RNA sequence: CUAAGAAAUUCACGGCGGGCUUGAUGUCCGCGUCUACCUGGUUCACUGCCGUGUAGGCAG
């Protein structure tokens, strides 16, 4: 569970040297808020509208997209929901969204 | 015997899709020109009210939220400020021939369900099933939130035999309760119309008309669709309304759901109300299953008791039984 | 400051703008009610806030004259906030006053309008309206610039008026209709 | 192996052709020794001149890669090589093998001395990086400016500055200049944990990490085994295999003011960490450490786990 | 007992996208056949709305339903929960009516709060509401909304009866339909300020208007009962009760005058709170919402 | 459309917490429709044989 | 003070000629998406603005 975090942050770095400007992509469906979930350049191009647009809002949906994908990755039964190791699943998937949100959250802070 | 490990009803009483139109009282009579309803645009912005984790975090971060609202955009739907009535308007095919599965795996268990349901039919109609359709039909339960605070609501049935109204029905929707089923001379002959569609007897076309006053500007409330994210956030991410040819609409399930509030024959009570028909009969808004499976009276056990072992219920729970046959489903493993 | 007046005020809130519209509200209603009967000698009194934070100030304190400024809480369309804050009646204010440059005082508020302006219909050419426009020549000076929240110009700009800086002793005197100390350094309450 | 009271890091440095032998029997990154060696240098040759003591060093390795080719059918991989200049004759050279790479790694070293105090943070910084682009890492040229040598600025930060948000505030923002970045770091007691887990049969250490960079396949009653981690083996320090000689007794030393004494190296076991998942930075860097009475030359990290 | 995950309220006192519409001072009876008001361009690339140059008075028309039934819930999981807190707003009910909350929501249609900035800078403006049942007007009310205070709600028998009237309908009690009509003098030619798209104005059918949930805004402005000041003014009812011009979280939850530790206080563990904060309380179920967690 | 759980539960995990836990989640879809106009009340069908 | 220190892989080259992928088919049955919202600085101490020139009548 620690492994998809940091092989998340690893590659949201690896892709966050190589686009000068990440800008708005068509098609771009998890680039919505994407678009400052990934590169965030605060260049010329992307202004003091595009540092503030990323600057005050914050990629806690970008955090909850992967919180929730991370729930999407393995399927929902009665094994995560009628047992304590689906309770201790779903402490893990809380704990890890906490931990990616407060690295996050000293990214753009 | 055992149970069909593949079966599936198909559904009577179908209904088209309501659209809802908008003019003045009183002119109900000339309510065929009217204009539709049209699913507008605005921008909404409000602050965080909900119920956010008490002590989460500092309240310096609550004083920085109300910095930095949200803003989005939803889809409405007013009324146009000259007219203060909506008009709802759909058609509902009776068709009948209930009992009959449409995909059936085993040749006794179809021909052993088949007498179970003649048994019922032939021992009594469907008079009771179709006398709280009519009801269903004449108060306005398909003006969901629309009917909830409206002044005045008149409902107009028409029969349709061909490019023709055979028989008009006409009702005061809020006179006619919303909780107990009494009786009428009209509805009880739009009952017996309703059983003769679902004994098989006969056409049954019914043109339904819903008009509810509610005043001059006012909110009307069609069905929500879910949004996919192509477009952005700038571009409704956050309410999406239902139409057709630029009309406010609402869907077809939504009234049928309206439809099948029959049951007032679960263990709760009847004061509470009746509730709609489904297999472990369930209500969505109270976030329950009432008919319970361990209580023995959900549409499996009755039904398998019913038609394996000749276990017949009490005649109430056989109304249930067939009222989810009628409503059809995908039933079996 | 110059002003030997000094216009009672007092803030409260405001449901057709923030404070900032508020102030800029308050400055025009005071401007349009008092600048609208009669009087040269209305100039500038806002030195309540900072110099170098650049804001036009909160301050209730008005600077005019007596009759030259005392009709804006009687405006014959003033009303709608007549009762919603601690209002009042002319009076005096202090000698040492900042001139707070929030009227039509006449300066380097804008390279563009009035250097543009003077560059295009001044008897110059379009290298007048190019020496005119620069980022030197639009910036307000050190006095509490009220925000023209009213049809001033084309778009919605402030009182712009590039006067002697933020200090207490300035040299007020004749303002215009639209109440200007902008280079007359009035006091205030 | 004493506590750092501060870490430098050398944001980015490109390799030219270093040396991927590394051992007798590894040939993948080059070993840690080439960089305990290399800060033991750099404290010579700077190191002193302020006042300062570097010991520790965080290997890092953003982008790899090497001079190979497998062979056309062949399962196994090759070596590319260079033409050396001719024999005196002018016939042709024997030729040696040598695995070259290109490495781009970042490094974080340790600092102890009280020259702390008495000098600005930018100026050691900017003297540590000047000296060490004129100097060597694994037998490689350390590259100077590219296409994108932007982060070219050294910084030095002291860990025990601040609170305890402070010190964690200030390690996860260095971990943004880490991005793509890959920790190595030892874990002999993981070997010895599988040894005494497998040790029925045979309990020698060579089986036991020779059985471990790899996929087992265990078959029906097919169950091949989880990976734990990247384990990769390394070589671990040398051990002697003579007795120590005086400075003038071993012919053809590199001088004759040292000890010299014929020793065989040690293999070992670590694997390579993303800079999340490591606690704090301290806890990360290399040292040195000899039992010179005996033959245990080694170097490892010290107070990981 | 604990609370319900899925609480949902749905909204009363739901007002109508007020249309805007000019026109000339003591035409002020005639007003039915007044021109709109339209949004154009002027010139960057803006949009604004002024009223014609011979129409001063400006003139604000919409409806109001004002339901009743104010403490059911219209989503819940636990019906205990349900039963208690229907039990506990019979318990406000029959204690004291909804007069207080009925004087409040008269107020702040009896001044101009809807007229936000319409308001501000307007020599005179008046305020006729009437009752509609049919296409008739039962009982009008005209008004003068600037001696009517914005701030200080004072005595008056008019407001007694208008108050009177929307009690009955937030209690069950009747059909209440009110037709709201502002006529302002702003001048001749002057601004008028509808609200804003995400630059352009909101309209309709080719006319300016205003949102319905800003006027919404406007009529639930009543919460003088803070933690903080008994001095500055009346602000709307909200949960963590807020302004967002003044960017501060009054009411917040570290004191304890909250809406939802309130609401849990007084629910689920009996303590009913002052009498000033189950008008809030009962307020902020007229609001409506999504609660729970 | 938005449903309920209506399919026969598996007699081992019916119990009145989960299935009102499962209610509790309710499944969205989107489907495909196809109507008539609110106008027509005919179907034509053609094809060639 | 680093399995330390050193290093030229080179020249030249024709991938061509041919080819039938076919025949057959039921995607079906059923469904409640709700609940609530101020885009209010002067979208400029300024665009048209006596002097573009801290001076001014300046849709203030």
């Amino acid at each position: 569970v620690a492994q998809i975090c940091d092989e998340a942050l690893q590659y949201a770095a690896r892709l966050r040297e190589l686009e000068p400007g990440w800008s708005a992509t068509p098609g771009c469906q998890l680039h919505d808020a994407e678009q400052l979930w990934l590169d965030p350049l605060r260049a010329q191009t992307d202004e003091t509208f595009l540092q503030r647009r990323l600057r005050g809002d914050w990629p806690a949906e970008v955090g909850n997209r992967f919180a929730n994908w991370l729930n999407r990755a393995v399927s929902s039964d009665s094994q995560i929901l009628g047992s304590p190791e689906a309770a201790q699943w779903s402490q893990e998937l809380s704990k890890e969204l906490t931990m990616f949100k407060e690295i996050l959250e000293d990214e753009r802070d | 015997l055992s149970t069909a490990s593949v079966l599936a009803f198909e559904r009577k009483l179908d209904p088209s899709d309501a659209l809802m139109s908008a003019g003045a009282w009183a002119q109900r009579d000339a309510s065929q020109e009217w204009p539709a309803v049209t699913v507008r645009e605005k921008s909404v912005r409000g602050t965080i009210s909900n119920r956010l984790k008490t002590k989460d975090r500092d309240p310096a971060k609550l004083d920085a939220s109300i910095q930095s609202p949200n803003l989005q955009t939803v889809d409405v739907a007013n009324l146009p400020s000259d007219a203060d009535t909506l008009k709802v308007r759909f058609t509902l095919r009776v068709l009948g021939g209930a009992g009959t599965p449409s995909a059936c795996n085993d040749a006794a268990y179809r021909d052993k369900l088949l007498q179970t349901v003649a048994t019922y039919v032939n021992d009594q109609g469907f008079a009771e099933l179709a006398r709280r359709y009519a009801h269903n039909l004449a108060n306005a339960r398909f003006l969901w939130r629309n009917r909830v605070g409206a002044e005045a609501v008149e409902v107009r049935i028409n029969h349709i035999r061909q490019g023709e109204v055979a028989r008009a029905w006409r009702f005061d929707a809020l006179a006619i309760g919303l909780r107990d089923f009494k009786a009428d001379a009209e509805l009880d002959a739009l009952a017996e119309l309703i059983a003769s569609g679902l004994s098989g007897s006969g056409h049954v076309l019914l043109e339904v008309v819903a008009f509810a006053r509610i005043g001059d500007g006012q909110e009307v409330f069609p069905s929500q669709e879910l949004i996919l994210d192509k477009g952005d956030k700038k571009g409704q991410k956050s309410k999406t309304l239902y139409s057709v040819r630029d009309a406010a609409a609402i869907h077809s399930q939504k009234i049928g759901n309206a439809l099948r509030t029959i049951d007032t024959w679960y263990p709760d009570e009847d004061g509470l109300g009746p509730i709609a028909v489904e297999p472990y009969g369930s209500v969505t808004s109270q976030g329950k299953a009432y008919r319970q499976p361990k209580q023995k009276l959900d549409f499996y056990t009755l039904l398998d008791n019913w038609v394996l072992r000749d276990e017949a219920p009490a005649v109430e729970q056989q109304h249930y039984v067939i009222a989810n046959l009628i409503r059809g489903g995908v039933f079996g493993e | 400051m110059a002003m030997d007046h000094y216009l009672d005020i007092r803030l409260r809130p405001d449901p057709e703008f923030p404070p900032a519209q508020l102030m800029s509200v308050l400055f025009g209603k005071l401007h349009q009610a008092l600048v609208a009967q009669g009087g040269d000698r209305i100039g500038v009194s806002f030195p309540d806030l900072d110099e170098s934070r650049s804001r036009l100030g909160e301050r209730l304190r008005i600077h005019a004259s007596a009759d030259d400024l005392r009709a804006l809480l009687a405006r014959p369309w003033l009303e709608g906030l007549r009762d919603h804050l601690q209002f009042g009646e002319p009076a005096v204010v202090p000698h040492p006053t900042p001139y707070r440059q929030v009227s039509r005082v006449q300066a380097k508020s804008n390279p563009e309008r009035l250097r543009r302006r003077l560059m295009r219909r001044h008897d110059l050419s379009e290298e007048e309206a190019r020496k005119r426009i620069p980022d030197t020549v639009a910036r307000a000076l050190d006095l509490p610039f009220v925000t023209l929240r009213s049809q001033s110009t084309g778009q919605h700009f402030r009182l712009f008026i590039r006067h002697g800086p933020l200090q207490v002793t300035a040299e007020e005197g004749g303002f215009t209709c639209y109440g200007l100390s902008k280079g007359g350094f009035v006091p205030w309450f | 192996v004493t506590d750092p009271e501060a870490l430098l890091l050398l944001p980015r440095l490109s390799i030219q052709n270093a040396n991927a032998i590394s051992s007798p029997l590894t040939w993948g990154f080059p070993s840690p020794g080439a960089f305990t060696g290399f800060v033991h240098a750099l404290q010579r040759r700077v190191g002193i001149s302020l006042d300062i003591e570097l010991d520790g060093v965080g290997i890092v390795c953003h982008r790899f890669e090497a001079q190979i080719s497998q062979p056309a059918g062949k399962r196994t991989k090759v070596f590319n090589l260079t033409r050396n200049p001719l024999n005196r004759d002018g016939s042709t050279a024997a030729i040696v093998e040598e695995g070259r790479a290109h490495l781009e790694v970042s490094l974080l070293l340790g600092v102890h001395g009280d020259g702390l105090d008495d000098h600005p943070a930018q100026e050691i910084a900017r003297q540590v990086q000047e000296q060490a682009g004129a100097m060597r890492l694994a037998g490689g040229s350390i590259l100077p400016w590219c296409n994108e040598r932007f982060p070219a600025p050294n910084a030095e930060l002291l860990m025990l500055g601040g609170s305890d948000e402070q010190r964690r505030k200030n390690q996860r923002r260095l971990t943004r200049r880490l991005l793509p970045g890959f920790a190595l770091v030892s874990r002999e007691a993981l070997l010895q944990q599988h040894l005494e887990t497998l040790r029925t049969t045979l309990p020698e250490a060579t089986t036991l990490d020779a059985l471990l960079d790899l996929c087992r396949i265990n078959f029906e009653p097919w169950q091949v085994r989880d990976k734990p981690g990247w384990l990769v083996p390394i070589p671990a320090g040398y051990n002697a295999l003579s007795p120590l000689y005086l400075p003038g007794e071993v012919r053809n030393a590199r001088d004759r003011e040292t000890p010299l004494r014929f020793v065989e190296n040690l293999f070992g076991l670590g694997e390579w960490l993303s800079p999340h998942r490591v606690a704090a930075l301290s806890d990360l860097l290399w040292y040195h450490h000899a039992e010179p009475d005996k033959g245990l030359y080694r170097w490892s990290t010290p107070r990981f786990v």
